[PDB]
RNA sequence: GGAGAACGUACUGGUGCGUCAGAGGUGAAAUUCUUAGACCGCACCAAGACGAACUACAGCGAAGGCAUUCUUCAAGGAUACCUUCCUCAAUCAAGAACCAAAGUGUGGGGAUCAAAGAUGAUUAGAGACCAUUGUAGUCCACACUGCAAACCAUGACACCC
RNA sequence: GUGCCUAUUCUAUCACCCCCGGUUCCCUCUUUUGAGGUUCUUCCGGGGUUUUUUACGGGAAUAUCCUCAGCACGUUUCUUACUUCUUCACGCGAAAGCUUGGAGGUUACAGUCUCAGGGGGGAGUACGUUCGCAAGAGUGAAACUUAAAGAAAUUGACGGA
């Protein structure tokens, strides 16, 4: 079936279940965050799909580890979005 | 002309290329272990009164198992099965449809 | 000739110390006679007296296992004991088996503080918890490896450092077992835990002071 | 009586043990200890009989059972535990027909019973 | 996948006793073992093996093929990312690289299962089924091979239902 | 929402020191030759230190595993397998039967690439020929011969089913 809707718009559920490369147009899944050491009172441009780090530069030491989904932030780093 | 597609084999659509074989334990040609049929049961031992009278001579408790049992792994193939009135062409669609 | 019990004599087998039951058992052997005696060949006999009998009087459910003693001095009849491990039989894991679920067995081999040289094998079986709600709720290769690795460390770690008597006073009040389901419980659970052998390999025989320590008194 | 030690040879239990051995030509009832570094007896439905074509049976591990019954009293083995075994590592973990007509005679025969076992060993082919 | 180690445990063979009038095998038994002493039981060893139920329309693997552990080694996939890189491709004669069983040579290798054979028995015949063993093989080191109802009897790749 | 951290010590505490166990003139009980309990008075004992006992987590340390990293469930997506396979698809098919993205979407005949195939038998064989130690593989006929051979279903017949 494929009726009331339109496969050209989707609608209120219909972007949610878009999967990635069949999200009708791709688009970067991922995103950036603005994170926070509380390190410091100075703050970093985060990726949050990141395979790698994040150094505090108000102290040299990592807030997030690489693994393979959304990289794990830890330890009391607050951030928030754009 | 054929009669029943998977043929027994379990692995057409995955991934076990070739799989188990085994003596079939009541004849004895070795075989894979889905072209056998299994019910590994335990087993039940002694009739009523015998048991009664192996009863008040319990002088055997709990442990998990409060006068034990036997174990049976029991697998059935042509060779044994057959004999034993054990597994034939039942009705056509029950060849394929699994227990409950 | 003789016939049997004109050639056997009776003794009577005793515990060590920490085991309820000390004249425990009895055993016979055949009449002694010139250069041929007795107590000797009971030595290399190993002895099976069930746990719960042994060191319960009553219900309990570790009467599963049972204990193998070998004989380490005949005194009079009665001839007291040592510990040499204390095992069970199948019937046990096979209705404690549910299949189309999953196995964790594991060994160690620990020296204890006495060099009684044990390895100890252990078991536990997954679950679909409450409402695991699905088909058959296994557990990864990592998953048991760890596992072992945890069951593991402890054990040896726990039972290299320890009197033999009391490494079974120990595991016949199963607080091992439970000091398994310590370690185990955050983890991929299963149900159960048991400590299903365990083997003597290696002993240091014997000392008259070795012996009233761990035979106590009878 | 041949109860010449430490008796008081039914008013206390007096374990030893009844290996019961039934492969499909014959029926073995080896009795001990505590392990059979001195064995105490051994008797068979073949020794009970000859068939070649039976001896495995009830029939004869009935028939068996009671012989045994009678020497065990004799020794004084109040109490007996079975180690039941199969031909061995081979046969499905189920033993020579007699086994049940032999063990119930036992109790049938004079035994109060306390801890059976199955000891037939596990294969590697 | 490949190198390791550790073992569980059995099969045995063996030991070590214990005993003992029978064993044992079987369609039917028969060939087997027998009181040196068979079996048997238990202890223990030796040995070579095998990873037992677990564990299943369930995983991995090009395919063949693949199940203790740890110890490793180097490998693979998938998934993840806003990573870079710009067709890189596709499929493919020749041509290469693989191919279970088994065989085959050079060496292990010995335990078992058992082709050869041998025995029974059976038969009408029967050197066949059946039994009782038992020689080659078997596992493996090492080579080599190319044949396997080597089956999702269903080329691949594509895009859909 | 759900389960899930081994064992000691300080503090409001100069605390039974803490924990743990127990008692006839301890405490409670229309019981009374009786029951229960004490980190309730109150006494005594054991343990802490042997707790590496088996028994920690307000604030905190220790011993210390080491997701006591969160793990493990339930509930929610989605990539890839494997589905199975419910169940559906016409469709396709001689059927038998045919999924992921079947043997579908094709004589309304046409995505690419490729292999193979092309009555039957003779023969997959032949001194035909080339790999190959060696099996034998690879490659591969005509003569001669013949009217079918095949396939699925169907019903029937039959079975030492």
């Amino acid at each position: 079936g494929f009726f009331d809707s339109d496969l050209s718009y989707p609608t209120v559920r219909t972007e949610r279940m878009k999967h990635k490369r069949r999200r009708l147009v791709q688009g970067p899944n991922s995103y950036f965050m603005d994170v926070k050491c509380p390190g410091c009172k100075n703050i970093t441009v985060v990726y949050s799909h990141a395979t790698s780090e994040v150094k505090c530069n108000g102290c040299a030491t990592l807030l997030c580890r690489p693994t393979g989904g959304k990289a794990m932030l830890v330890t009391g780093c607050g951030f928030r979005k754009k | 002309t054929t009669k029943r597609r998977n043929h027994g084999r379990a692995k057409p659509p995955c991934s076990r290329g070739r799989v188990r074989p085994v003596h079939c334990f009541n004849c004895s040609r070795l075989v894979p272990k889905d072209k056998s049929v299994g019910r590994f049961v335990v087993r039940r031992m002694l009739d009523q009164a015998s048991a009664r009278d192996v009863a008040e001579a319990s002088l055997i408790y709990g442990s998990g198992f409060p006068m034990p049992k036997l174990y049976m792994k029991q697998r059935y193939c042509i060779a044994c099965a057959i004999h034993s009135r054990t597994v034939r062409a039942r009705p056509v669609e029950d060849r394929k449809r699994r227990y409950t | 000739a003789q016939e049997a019990m004109s050639r056997k004599e009776w003794y009577d087998v005793v515990a060590p110390k920490n085991f309820e039951v000390r004249q425990f058992a009895k055993t016979i052997c055949n009449k002694t006679q010139g250069t041929k005696i007795a107590a000797d060949f009971l030595r290399g006999r190993v002895y099976e007296g069930n746990l719960a009998d042994l060191n319960k009087t009553q219900n309990e459910d570790d009467a599963y296992r049972k204990v193998k003693f070998t004989v380490q001095e005949v005194q009079g009849r009665n001839l007291l004991t040592q510990f040499h491990g204390m095992d069970m039989t199948s019937d046990r894991v096979y209705y404690l088996l549910r299949k189309w679920c999953t196995t964790i067995e594991a060994t160690v081999e620990a020296k204890t503080a006495d060099g009684y040289g044990l390895r100890l094998f252990l078991i536990a079986f997954t679950k679909k918890q409450e409402n695991q709600l699905s088909k058959n709720c296994y557990a990864k290769t990592r998953l048991v490896k760890w596992v072992r690795m945890r069951a593991t460390n402890i054990i040896r770690r726990r039972l290299a450092k320890l009197d033999i008597n009391d490494a079974v006073s120990l595991l016949t009040r199963n607080i091992l077992r439970d000091r398994l389901a310590k370690r185990c419980n955050p983890i991929i659970p299963l149900r159960d835990l048991r400590i299903r052998k365990v083997k003597v390999i290696r002993t240091p025989k014997f000392d008259a002071q070795a012996l009233i320590a761990a035979h106590g008194e009878v | 009586v041949k109860y010449y030690g430490s008796s008081a040879g039914k008013d206390q239990l007096v374990y030893g043990v009844v290996h019961i051995y039934a492969s499909f030509n014959d029926t073995f009832v080896h009795v001990t200890d505590m392990s059979g570094r001195e064995t105490f007896c051994k008797v068979t439905g073949g020794m009970k009989v000859k068939a070649d074509r039976d001896e495995s049976s009830p029939y004869a591990a009935m028939m068996a059972a009671q012989d045994v019954v009678a020497r065990c009293k004799e020794c004084g083995i109040n109490a007996l535990h079975v180690k039941m075994r199969a031909t061995g590592g081979v046969g499905t973990k189920s033993p020579g027909p007699g086994a049940q007509a032999a063990l119930r005679a036992l109790a049938r025969a004079g035994m109060k019973i306390g801890r059976i076992e199955d000891v037939t060993p596990v294969p590697t082919d």
